[PDB]
């Protein structure tokens, strides 16, 4: 799986880089997910997480739970959309629109990842 | 007629293989077990009950006439037809007093119409039940050929040959067959050489003193009598070795004139 | 939401590489609700099947124990023609430290035959009831096949002081447990605890 | 010794080979050889200087891993027990990177006992648990490179590198050297003893340490294991003991068959193998006859041990496993951080 | 479900006859062959 | 005087030398039988380090130097979930375990979050009950910068944190953040073994302070005067029964039911209430013993 | 990303594809079409998986084991015995070790496709034995073919080791057959607790591995030399007998 | 390409199912040779020893130096040359495998066989053969006598093994001399041991023949 | 017929355990061909996800 | 005082991790087997693949049989052919 992680930390990254890897080799889905993008805003407390699944509801439980395992402790706030791409914003505040518009963002430009 | 040597060596390591080796030297005993005892701890016959057979007796059976096979007198377990049992013994690296290559070689000579099997941390003689239950306590169990803490008679699970002594000084037991009395300061076996439960727990005795062990022991070890003391046995050991290369290159007297 | 506080174990792990927790160890968790028992701290039990039951019983709110058991691998010695392989036994430290909890998870394996000799064994000195995490699905009758005591299918002779309230099945040992397998430990912790 | 020739090295997939076994790999290289050649010369699809090309492709010019095993071993090239001790010598290349004739001669061990003991006779001729103890004891702590490099030191002591000349005397006196020191470290450290619970162990660690100090004295490959087998068997009177019982078969045929001439004994260690038919059965001796053979060229710096070809091709970079350090690769692959090949994800379905 | 019936166990399938019933804790429980009490609502009646 | 060292040996005639440590008047603190092995942490005498050395050298025995078998810390994960509990925390007091100290997990309430953390005063004191904190902070500059309040207490500190250098105005060791495998890299090994020093540091400090006006009997020795004395140590399940801090001890009873045995304690010629500050503890109601000086 | 710059597909050079129509492929009896790239085994997963399980299959018959059991060995066996050493080989035939923690043993998730079946022409045995690793005759079969087919078995028991896919990926063909005697000789000596030292053992390992194994493909001499469990090796009756159509199919 | 479910039969196998090139007279198995000779001890022993060694001169072993070796192997192990057999079974009829080994030293001392080579400091006077091949020879028929003898007393055929390693061990470690076919026959012996008492063992002794891979490292010893 | 050859090989691939099942060949290379077979044999558990 | 219910722990050893020679990686046991080692796999998977050809007496084959001359252009116009056909590409047909 293609690991990608956009944040201003320079240990940040490769820390979050490593934590997605592990968590895909954890519920063995590093073969079944072509890319796995996380944006960390970290100023502003919200994270988006971004899967690109290959071509059940197992698999959408399975994704889930990676999700819940590379997201941090404080962000409870979680709001998912799900078009074939799943995208998820975790933050410890109520989800704002811009997140979202983000999120979609996000979502298309991994529809065209090929 | 040949006076038989039986090992090279100066050591007392080496004196006691020599010991273990001759049939004519009588091993010290250092325990009574009883007879009705190592049946039990043996697990294969119910004491006081008849042995099973696995063919008529010799006389019952018809064979052809054989001039050389006649000629060797057949055991009494083989007269009367018994089937074949086994006995299992593991020996400590530690300074157990008997070891599993000496073992079975003093099996094989000492003993008629045996089976002795050699592992590293395993030492089997296959023989005729009741022949078996007779050397088995004359020589195996009761004399300084055994010892209850660097030795045990087990089957099943054998492990704890090359690992360290316990807090009583007995071998690493995974099934636990036999267990340390302090109140009688004696090894008591709780389980038979395969792990079923005994009903009663049977005494063979208290270990050996470790002053004893390093006297009686047959092991080359570096905290006790190590090879490089006895040059004798390496000196042999490389003319074997010689020997056997000088054979197997060509087997003739102008080639083993350098040996 | 409160603190929670554990009382870790005074002996380090297995060597520098290897895993963290040690044989015959227990970890108090304070609060005595939960206790988590392993059979060995390799890499089989340790950190893969037992430290995620371990944080998911955190996270739902309720503390936990981790308890590893000195003998935990084998079959027991009143397994029919004695015991092969290791010896599983328990300790009366071992028994006293769960007795005090309110509830035990323990980690079982494969073997169908195994697992109903090491729970007698395991409920011959603990009181308290237990959840049985293994793989393979063992039936929660064939337990009382040899006289254990079960919330659902009861012996005529029971054996065993303690009560198997719940059979969960498909856990592997030294793999990552899903969130499945923790939602339904929670959930019959949850439903047997308060 | 490659002299003024042209070599193409063919690798095809692994997935091929995990399809399919060991025999596939040359015929594949054969027909896409062929190919090539008729479609970039431009020539006829089909003709009789193309039946010579394949007829070269097949066996004129062709060199295999593995001899094929035909009969009783039934089993086709490219097969683990085709590889001779020389060929898998050539194949690491730590003797290109290091100067260090010990370490070229253990990592050799360390290979031919993943291949022999844990592969070709772990799974290709057992089954279920294998021999991982086994193998893994002559690589995973410096047991055996502590033995060696007492060895190596003891024989540059008194001998050098290629002071002297394959005699009787100077096997005999750095294999019972070789052994009574390996011996002595497993009496004076319970550590050692514990980690090398099973005899077998012990007694292959020795053997292979003394085996490699007689290489390192004499240069001789046939000496080296003339000593692998005098401490096989002075290790059975130290410790009264030597390995599971089936282990001590080719120990006990050994020293006659180390220097024979007869024509089913007699091979140069680099030109034995597995389908030897002293050591077509037992545990704990292959992978440290591939070490010994090549501890026969570390001492005397060769480039190479059997085949220029062989060494030359898997000095490849782009291999996939890195065979300058075998251990290394081992732990990385042991540590979930080695990608490996033949995996087929693309044509699978999302789990 | 009464004495003399032919009862199965729905999660094994284990054939018995029951032996009788023993009401304890206030609770209904079936004695079988195999002298295994069991649960009524895990049992069904089969002919 | 009393040097605390771990011995690793075996069991077989281990009762011997614990003989030989109980005649030259060494005390066993801590005692575990894994297999064979068994692994001992005794303070002896500093004039016996070399007869130690000689006597378990004989039993082919190993003597490790442990710095920090003297105090407890407190280890202050900011939870104990998936997140931080299971890598990292563990890893931080295993290793904090491997130099003898005696660590406790602290998982806060309210610890996770950027702006949403607190810190209550209940595990504030409890954190303030122990010798030495650490904290195992996360992988963000700006998130922990935001959340220096946590780390309010009037004890020793050491935070470890993701990025390589932090502008706290506390003792920070860097790459040690939150992550989901077990330590085993190069880097993650250094910046381990750079905390302990620093903890180490810290300690060797808080002796020195401790060694201007020392108290009026060593923790060693009244620890081992509780267990000649109270018989009920002997029951205890917890791990480690009684924790030997830098200056006092923490008995693991009830306080309720054990206060006024263990304050009628006498210990050479004086009663220990007038000589320490015997209190309930905020873990789990236990006992926590503070030793005076010799100045009162 | 891989070959840093070294090519490996290039359809500019040789044939200029695709001059003419490349037409999809139906597959017959079925309403679903596909590319002829999918139909290559190395691109279809399908064809890889069906010589997969035909390779790694090996039916061993325990008969000669039960009769060495019962006489030379004096061990009964019974039904319950037979469901004991059924989860010992199951638990044993991918990776397992049985009570031995300190063995290294496969992970068992990389060998989910191994199971140990049992099936038998005697069926009070088969109704006495559990059905969860049990090939039931009667139920997967037609009436008719159900009673031909335990009339040319007999009242024999069989046992199908189902070897796990990894290891014919890794080995080769020929492994498999030594893969099953090796774990089915372990399974016997554990679950029935018999000793590993004496001759009787040995008779009973050739009773009970050597003496009705039933291979896939028999190995191949010359210069096709191969292994057993080689699809060179398997006869053109045996392959038929692998397909199930007569099962759910009359015509 | 066998004949596996036929019904015909012959006593050699397939030229290409050798276990190596010119073995296809070592595969007579045991049982096969005593069924021939009717249960017959004396005839059994020299139909197996004429068939092994004339193997050894198909296969190109007694070629040489070694023909003269593989010629007083067969007289005094199959053909009971001097009566070496028979008499070591009469002297140690009431005896062990270690008297049988005394017997053949003691023979091969008082014919000239062996001599003294040097006594070292702890006695132990050190043996080497006059006559190498004659030696071998020797040590051969007492193999075959110690075998017979210790079957005999325990009228069971599963000490083959065991009798054949340490027979060669106690003489090695007795007389400083090498056993029969220079550890050969010992390896064999350990082979016959893994084979025929393990689970990892298959088959028992009666099916023994010199075209396997456990059984062919001995040159018909 | 029941079989051809060897009616324990027959009773054998019956099994509904096996992966590939041979009751419809023909339906089980379209599944392959589509992508949507599940294969055996896959070291996913052993291997990186980077 | 005797208890069969404490049990015997076994394998102290063997729950350690196995150091690698030469190396500073430690390493459970189960992960050297080499069914669980991709390492291993690979290892062997990279020697079964490998076959060198000696490209010779093709050459002389175009030479003197079809009289093709062989220059150095060629022979990189060939590889440039064989690194396409040898993974399975199409190059007549
Ligand atoms: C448990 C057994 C039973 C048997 O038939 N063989 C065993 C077990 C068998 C199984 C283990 C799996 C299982 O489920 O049984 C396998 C894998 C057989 C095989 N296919 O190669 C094996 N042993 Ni064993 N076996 C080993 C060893 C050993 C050492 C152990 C020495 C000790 O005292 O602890 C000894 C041999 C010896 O005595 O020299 C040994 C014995 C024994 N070994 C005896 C001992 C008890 C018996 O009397 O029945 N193994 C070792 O020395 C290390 C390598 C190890 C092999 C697997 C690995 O390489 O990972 C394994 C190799
Ligand atoms: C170069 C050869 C000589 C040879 O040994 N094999 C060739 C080529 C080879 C290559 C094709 C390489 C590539 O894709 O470029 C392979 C795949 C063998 C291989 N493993 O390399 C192959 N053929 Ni051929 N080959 C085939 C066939 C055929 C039929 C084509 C019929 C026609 O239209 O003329 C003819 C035989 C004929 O003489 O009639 C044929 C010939 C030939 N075939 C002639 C000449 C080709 C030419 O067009 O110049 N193949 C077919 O009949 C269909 C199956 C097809 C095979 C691949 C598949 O099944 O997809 C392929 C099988
Ligand atoms: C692998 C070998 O054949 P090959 O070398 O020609 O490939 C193969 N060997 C065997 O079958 C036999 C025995 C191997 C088992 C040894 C495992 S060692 S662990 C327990 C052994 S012991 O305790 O009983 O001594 C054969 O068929 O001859």
């Amino acid at each position: 799986a293609y690991i990608d992680v956009e944040c201003n930390d320079e240990a940040g990254k490769a820390i979050y880089e490593r934590i997605i890897q592990t968590s895909l080799e954890d519920l063995v889905l590093g073969k079944s997910i072509i890319k796995a993008k996380m944006i960390c805003k970290q100023d502003v407390p919200y994270f988006i997480i971004g899967i690109l699944p290959k071509s059940k509801e197992d698999f959408i439980d399975r994704v889930l739970d990676f999700m819940n395992r590379v997201f941090p402790e404080g962000m409870r706030i979680r709001k998912t959309i799900r078009d074939k791409t799943i995208v998820m914003v975790a933050s410890e505040k109520p989800i704002e629109e811009e997140w979202m518009n983000e999120a979609v963002k996000l979502q298309e430009e991994l529809k065209i990842f090929k | 007629a040949y006076t038989p040597q039986f090992y090279p060596g100066a050591t007392k390591v080496a004196e006691n293989r020599r010991n273990h080796l001759n049939p004519n030297y009588e091993l010290e005993k250092l325990r009574e077990i009883p007879d009705e005892d190592v049946v039990k701890i043996m697990g294969h016959r119910q004491p006081g009950e008849d042995y099973k057979t696995v063919h008529p007796p010799l006389e019952e059976m018809d064979f052809v006439e054989d001039y050389a096979r006649d000629l060797v007198e057949p055991l009494n377990g083989a007269k009367e037809g018994h089937r074949v049992r086994y006995i299992q013994f593991a020996d400590s690296m530690y300074f157990a007093p008997a070891q599993p290559y000496d073992r079975s070689r003093s099996y094989m000579s000492r003993l008629r119409g045996v089976d002795a099997g050699t592992l590293s941390g395993r030492q089997v003689v296959e023989c005729r039940e009741s022949d078996l239950e007779e050397f088995s306590k004359n020589i195996l169990m009761d004399t300084e050929l055994f010892d209850p803490a660097t030795s045990g008679m087990r089957g099943a699970t054998v492990h704890g040959h090359s690992l360290r002594l316990d807090e009583n000084g007995m071998m690493f037991d995974a099934l636990q067959r036999c267990v340390f009395d302090e109140k009688t300061g004696h090894v008591m076996y709780v389980k038979d050489q395969v792990g079923k439960p005994l009903d009663a727990p049977v005494d063979v005795g208290e270990p050996i003193p470790e002053a004893k062990l390093r006297e009686i022991t047959t092991i080359y070890r570096n905290d006790g009598v190590a090879m490089r003391a006895d040059p004798d046995v390496i000196e042999v050991v490389k003319r074997i070795h010689r020997a056997r290369t000088l054979g197997g290159y060509i087997p003739t007297n102008e080639t083993f004139k350098g040996l | 939401r409160k603190e929670q506080i554990v009382d870790c174990r005074a002996v380090m792990g297995l060597g520098e590489g290897g895993g963290l927790a040690q044989r015959g160890t227990f970890a108090e968790g304070l609060r005595n609700d939960v206790v988590v028992v392993a059979m060995s701290p390799g890499r089989r039990h340790i950190t893969k099947p037992v430290c995620e039951i371990t944080y998911g019983i955190r996270e739902a709110g309720i503390q936990t124990s981790v308890l590893v058991l000195d003998a935990g691998g084998g079959i027991p010695s009143d397994a029919p023609q004695g015991s092969l392989g290791s010896t599983f036994g328990l300790k009366p430290e071992e028994a006293k430290q769960v007795n005090r909890h309110k509830l035990c998870v323990i980690h079982f394996g494969n073997v169908k035959s195994h697992i109903i000799y090491k729970a007698r064994l395991f409920l011959k000195y603990v009181d308290i009831p237990t959840i049985i995490v293994c793989q393979t699905p063992v039936d929660m009758e064939d337990f009382a096949a040899i006289g254990i005591k079960t919330k659902n299918v009861m012996p005529l002779e029971s054996k065993t002081e303690g009560k198997i309230v719940e059979i969960i099945t498909g856990v592997i040992r030294g793999e990552s447990a899903p969130q499945k397998k923790i939602d339904e430990i929670i959930e019959s912790i949850k439903k047997h605890l308060g | 010794a490659i002299g003024k020739k042209t070599y193409q090295v063919s690798r095809v997939p692994s997935l091929v080979g995990r399809v399919c076994d060991g025999g596939t790999i040359s015929r594949w290289s054969a027909m896409q050889i062929g190919m090539s050649f008729i479609t970039a010369y431009k020539l006829c699809a089909g003709e009789a200087a193309t039946a010579d090309f394949s007829y070269a492709s097949k066996h004129a010019d062709v060199i295999q891993m593995g001899n094929a095993l035909p009969g009783r071993r039934a089993r086709g090239p490219n097969e683990p027990g085709g590889i001779r001790f020389g060929i898998l010598s050539d194949v690491v290349q730590t003797t290109r990177v290091s100067e260090d004739p010990v370490e070229q001669s253990l990592e050799v061990v360390a290979t031919g006992a993943a291949l022999y003991d844990q592969i070709w006779l772990g799974a290709y001729m057992s089954g279920g648990i294998g021999f991982t103890q086994y193998a893994t004891a002559s690589y995973t702590d410096d047991i055996l490179d502590d033995f060696s490099y007492y060895a190596l030191d003891y024989v540059e002591k008194k001998y050098g590198r290629m002071g002297t000349k394959a005699t009787m005397d100077v096997v005999e006196d750095v294999a019972g050297e070789v052994t009574l020191y390996a011996l002595e470290q497993y009496d004076d450290y319970p550590a050692l003893l514990e980690d090398h619970f099973g005899g077998s162990q012990r007694a292959a660690v020795a053997a292979a340490a003394s085996g490699i100090g007689v290489c390192m004295a004499t240069g001789n490959s046939n000496a080296g294991v003339n000593g692998w087998y005098l401490s096989q068997i002075l290790h059975k009177e130290y410790h009264s003991r030597l390995g599971f019982y089936g282990y001590d078969l080719q120990d006990q045929c050994g020293a006659s068959n180390s220097l024979a001439i007869r024509n089913d004994e007699a091979a140069p260690l680099e030109l034995r193998g597995p389908n030897y038919p002293n050591y077509a059965m037992n545990v704990g001796h292959q992978g440290e006859y591939a070490g010994i053979a090549q501890a026969a060229h570390s001492a005397r710096g060769d480039a190479f041990a059997l085949n220029p070809l062989v060494k030359v091709a898997f000095a490849d970079p782009m291999l996939v496993f890195d065979f300058s350090k075998p251990r290394k690769e081992i732990a990385r692959g042991a540590l979930r951080e080695f990608e490996a090949a033949g995996e087929r994800d693309v044509i699978l379905p999302a789990k | 479900i009464e004495i003399g019936s032919y009862v199965r166990y729905i999660n094994t399938g284990t054939h018995g006859t029951v032996k009788a019933i023993e009401p304890k804790n206030d609770e209904e429980w079936v004695l079988l062959e195999n002298d295994i009490y069991y649960r009524p609502e895990l049992l069904e009646l089969v002919e | 005087m009393y040097q605390i060292i771990r011995y690793e040996g075996g069991v077989y005639k281990n009762n011997i030398l614990k003989e030989w440590i109980e005649d030259v008047g060494g005390f066993i603190i801590q005692e575990h039988v894994m297999q064979l092995d068994v692994y001992m942490t005794i303070a002896i005498p500093q004039n016996e380090i070399e007869n130690f050395k000689e006597e378990a050298k004989k039993y082919k025995g190993k003597i490790v130097e442990t710095p920090l078998a003297g105090i407890e810390i407190a280890i202050v994960s900011p939870s104990l979930s998936r997140h931080h509990l299971p890598h990292i925390a563990c890893d931080v007091s295993e290793y904090v375990r491997k130099f003898g100290a005696k660590p406790n997990m602290i998982g806060l309430a309210h610890g996770a979050g950027k702006n949403i953390s607190e810190i209550r005063e209940k595990e504030k004191r409890l954190i303030q009950e122990h010798d030495i904190a650490i904290y195992v902070m996360g992988n963000f500059e700006s998130c922990i910068l935001d959340k220096t309040h946590l780390f309010k207490v009037d004890i020793p500190l050491v935070v470890t944190g993701g990025p390589e250098t932090l502008d706290i105005p506390y003792t920070y060791v860097g790459n040690l953040g939150r992550r989901a495998q077990r330590l085993r890299k190069g880097e993650e090994i250094r910046a381990l073994r750079q905390m302990i020093d620093e903890v180490t540091k810290k300690i060797n400090d808080k002796r020195m302070e401790l060694s201007y006006d020392p108290p009026i009997i060593p923790p060693v020795v009244l620890k081992d005067e509780i267990e000649k004395r109270i018989d009920e140590v002997r029951g205890i399940l917890a791990p480690m029964p009684i924790v030997t801090q830098l200056d006092g001890l923490r008995i693991k009873m009830d306080y309720d039911r054990n206060h006024e045995e263990i304050e009628n304690v006498k210990i050479g010629k004086y009663l220990l209430k007038d000589i320490a500050y015997v209190t309930r503890s905020e873990m789990k109601n236990y006992i926590l013993i503070k030793l005076k000086s010799t100045s009162e | 990303e891989k070959r840093q710059g070294i090519p490996l597909y290039n359809p500019d050079i040789g044939v200029p594809l695709g001059q003419r129509k490349l037409m999809p492929y139906k597959l017959s009896n079925t309403d679903d079409y596909c590319e002829g790239d999918d139909l290559h085994f190395l691109n279809n997963a399908a064809i890889q998986q069906l010589w997969d399980d035909i390779r790694r299959t090996v039916i061993v018959g325990m008969d000669t084991a039960h009769s060495v059991l019962e006489k030379r060995l004096g061990v009964e066996v019974t039904p319950e015995t037979i469901n004991e050493y059924m989860h010992t080989i199951n638990h044993s035939l991918p990776g397992g070790a049985v009570v031995q923690e300190h063995m290294v043993e496969v992970h068992p998730s990389l060998a989910w496709d191994c199971y140990a079946r049992i099936f038998t022409g005697d069926d009070e045995l088969a109704d006495e034995l559990d059905s969860r690793f049990l090939i039931d005759i009667n139920k997967l079969f037609p009436e008719e073919q159900a009673e031909t087919l335990k009339a040319a078995i007999g009242k024999k028991t069989y046992q199908v080791s189902r070897v796990p896919s990894l290891v014919g990926r890794v080995c080769d063909g020929g492994t498999i057959s030594r893969w099953s005697a090796m774990q089915i000789g372990m399974s016997f000596i554990t679950a029935y607790k018999l000793c590993a030292g004496e001759a009787a053992t040995a008779d009973f390992s050739y009773a009970s591995k050597h003496a009705d194994v039933i291979q896939m493909g028999n190995a191949l001499p010359g210069r096709r030399a191969r292994g057993p469990n080689e699809p060179g090796g398997i006869r053109f009756g045996i392959l038929s007998d692998v397909v199930q159509t007569t099962r759910v199919s009359e015509d | 390409m066998d004949y596996a479910g036929g019904n015909i039969a012959s006593l050699l196998g397939a030229p290409s199912m050798m276990e190596g090139l010119g073995y296809a007279l070592r595969n007579i198995p045991v049982n096969h040779a005593v069924a021939t000779t009717k249960k017959n001890m004396m005839n059994a022993i020299a139909f197996s020893s004429v068939m092994e060694q004339t193997a050894t001169f198909e296969m190109g072993d007694a070629v040489g130096s070694f023909e003269r070796q593989h010629l007083l192997g067969l007289a005094y192990q199959g053909l009971n040359a001097d009566n070496l057999v028979i008499d070591f079974i009469k002297a140690n009829a009431k005896g062990t495998v270690g008297s049988v080994v005394e017997t053949v030293i003691d023979r091969a001392i008082a014919d000239g066989v062996i001599v003294v080579d040097k006594t070292m400091s702890s006695g132990f006077n050190m043996y080497k053969p006059a006559d190498v091949n004659k030696w071998n020879a020797y040590a051969a028929a007492g193999l075959v006598a110690a075998v017979a003898v210790s079957c005999g007393a325990a009228r069971a055929a599963q000490n083959v093994a065991s009798v054949i390693l340490y027979f060669n061990d106690i003489l090695e470690y007795e007389t400083g001399l090498p056993g029969v076919d220079y550890g050969r026959s010992m390896g064999t012996a350990v082979g016959f041991s893994f084979f025929s008492h393990s689970i990892y063992g298959g088959g028992g002794p009666g099916i023994f023949n010199g075209n396997h891979v456990v059984t062919r490292h001995s040159k018909g010893f």
